[PDB]
């Protein structure tokens, strides 16, 4: 069984950055995508972005850009998520989830095949 | 045939000549990738005027 | 587009229904399906037009036609009232969500 | 590609076959198919050089970035292959090729 490890809470002021880790275990990092979901208390979920895992290439949503980074670790096999100036509506769950298999011939990225979802953390901006 | 319909047809349209200048490229592909053969070029084109 | 709520008694099947522009469902079969227990992650079922994983019975179908796709379930149990997301491709790359449907089994 | 098929044998042409410097037109009978492709999703724009011209250029790829190539089917081509052997063996007796 693979299972993905998301950090703890974040509690902090508006305007600075929250880094969230997310650490894969019992599968290969580098064969499967990474998508990244946030989902409001009380509002369904949202998807925010997606990371190719062999090259480091990354696309965001249409309203993350300017606000949103994503790297990643092969040698312990993890991934970060930092989002910048952050505000009161960022009080929210963030998902690390497991995509498609990435391919060398084919564009399989953007296919929502979401496997294998993390435990999440919370983000509370007080 | 082939040469004279290939040249006849590429005549009248447009001469890449203003475009032979000095280069600047950096970087296109984010990592290696696949083949990173693109390359982000930037040059000093000429307007209208 | 999503309905807010459904509601149905045990035993007989429901639709919930997700309707999309022809960039978003048109023009790709990618469509998927979550049900999310509160206070828990999101369940995954449906990750093709109908294909469903390993372990997970008959209950969930999925189906598309034209602009909506419609996910229906053969019966209904007490742990069936889960929110309900459906899920999809939509243009450059980025993927779109459909807002939630409430199942309320009686 | 895309030529006209061979009637009933594969055609091995040359001007001399003793002659190694002369191209070898075979030409089969049973046509091979190859499936190729460009998978990046690749975008244009135009930058304006002098009065009325335009030149069009790559302006961004979006999306995930993939490999260009080619599909053959391989049992096919094998047996492709071992056929031009074949009729390739007559013409060079008691060698392999
Ligand atoms: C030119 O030629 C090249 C070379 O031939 C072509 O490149 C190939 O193209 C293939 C196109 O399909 C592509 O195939 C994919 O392979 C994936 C890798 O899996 C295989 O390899 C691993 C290697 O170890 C094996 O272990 C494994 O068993 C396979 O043999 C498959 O995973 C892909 O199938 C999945 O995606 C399709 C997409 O719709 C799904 O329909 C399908 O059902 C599969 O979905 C499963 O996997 C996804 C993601 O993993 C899950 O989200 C999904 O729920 C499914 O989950 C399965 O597993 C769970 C586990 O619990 C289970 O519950 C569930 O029931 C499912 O069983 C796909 O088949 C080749 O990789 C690719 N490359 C190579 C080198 O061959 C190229 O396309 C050609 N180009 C042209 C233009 O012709
Ligand atoms: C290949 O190479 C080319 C050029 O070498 C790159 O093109 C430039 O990319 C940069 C980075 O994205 C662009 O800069 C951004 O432009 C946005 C819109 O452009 C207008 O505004 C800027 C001023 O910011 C003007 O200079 C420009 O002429 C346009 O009028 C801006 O909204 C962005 O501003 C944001 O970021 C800056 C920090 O960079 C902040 O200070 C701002 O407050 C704001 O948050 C940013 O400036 C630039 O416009 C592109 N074009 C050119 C001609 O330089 C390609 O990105 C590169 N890669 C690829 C893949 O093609
Ligand atoms: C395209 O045109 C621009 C002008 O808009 C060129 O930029 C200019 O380039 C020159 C060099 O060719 C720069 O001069 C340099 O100044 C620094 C000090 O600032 C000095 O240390 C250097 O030795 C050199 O003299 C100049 O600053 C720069 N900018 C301007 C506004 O003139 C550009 O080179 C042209 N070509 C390309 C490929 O972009
Ligand atoms: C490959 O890249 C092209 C270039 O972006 C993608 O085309 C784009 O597709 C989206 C939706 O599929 C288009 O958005 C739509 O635009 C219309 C008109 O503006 C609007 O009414 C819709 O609501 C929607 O926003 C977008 O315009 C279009 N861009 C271009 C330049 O055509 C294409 O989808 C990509 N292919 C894949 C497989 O991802
Ligand atoms: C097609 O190929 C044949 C090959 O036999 C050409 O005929 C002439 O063949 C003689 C031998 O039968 C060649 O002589 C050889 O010369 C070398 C070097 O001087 C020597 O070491 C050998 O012991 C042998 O004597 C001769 O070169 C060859 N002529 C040519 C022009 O290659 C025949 O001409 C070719 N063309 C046609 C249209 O048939
Ligand atoms: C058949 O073709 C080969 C190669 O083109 C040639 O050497 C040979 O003389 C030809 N035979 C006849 C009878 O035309
Ligand atoms: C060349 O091969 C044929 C058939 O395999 C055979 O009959 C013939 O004897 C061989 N030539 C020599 C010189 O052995």
């Amino acid at each position: 069984q693979v299972q993905l490890v998301q950090s703890g809470a974040e509690v902090k002021k508006p305007g600075a950055s929250v880094k969230v880790s997310c650490k894969a275990s019992g599968y290969r990092f580098t064969d499967h995508y990474i998508h990244w979901v946030r989902q409001a208390p009380g509002q369904g979920p949202e998807w925010m972005g997606w990371i190719n895992t062999s090259s480091g290439r990354s696309n965001f949503a249409q309203k993350f850009q300017g606000r949103v980074t994503m790297t990643r670790d092969t040698s312990i096999s993890t991934a970060y998520m930092e989002l910048n100036r952050l505000k009161s509506d960022d009080t929210a769950v963030y998902y690390c989830t497991t995509g498609s298999w990435i391919s060398l011939y084919y564009d399989s990225s953007g296919y929502p095949n979401f496997d294998y979802w993390g435990q999440g953390t919370l983000v509370t901006v007080t | 045939d082939i040469i004279s319909l290939w040249d006849q047809s590429l005549k009248p349209c447009v001469k890449l000549t203003p475009l032979c200048v000095t280069l600047i490229c950096s970087d296109a592909t984010v990592k290696t990738g696949t083949v990173e053969e693109m390359k982000n070029c930037s040059f000093n084109t000429t307007t209208e005027i | 587009t999503q309905p807010a709520s459904v509601s149905g008694s045990p035993g007989q099947p429901i639709t919930i229904s997700c309707t999309g522009t022809s960039s978003d469902v048109g023009n790709y079969d990618l469509v998927s399906w979550y049900q999310q227990h509160p206070g828990n992650a999101p369940k995954y079922m449906i990750y093709e037009v109908t294909k469903r994983p390993a372990g997970i019975s008959n209950r969930f179908s999925g189906s598309k036609s034209g602009n909506t796709a419609s996910l229906t379930i053969s019966g209904l149990q007490a742990e069936d009232a889960a929110d309900y997301y459906c899920c999809s491709y939509a243009g450059s790359s980025t993927v779109i969500f459909g807002g939630g449907t409430k199942v309320t089994v009686l | 590609l895309n030529g006209s098929l061979a009637e009933k044998e594969i055609v091995i042409r040359s001007e001399n076959l003793t002659n190694n410097a002369k191209i070898i037109i075979v030409h089969l009978h049973t046509p091979v198919e190859i499936v190729c492709t460009r998978p990046n999703n690749n975008t244009r724009k135009s930058v304006r050089i002098g009065p009325g011209q335009t030149f069009y250029a790559t302006g961004d790829i979006i999306g995930d970035i993939k490999q260009a190539h080619c599909n053959i089917s391989e049992e096919k081509w094998n047996d492709t292959l071992q056929k031009v052997g074949i009729e390739l063996q007559k013409h060079f007796p008691n060698k392999t090729i």
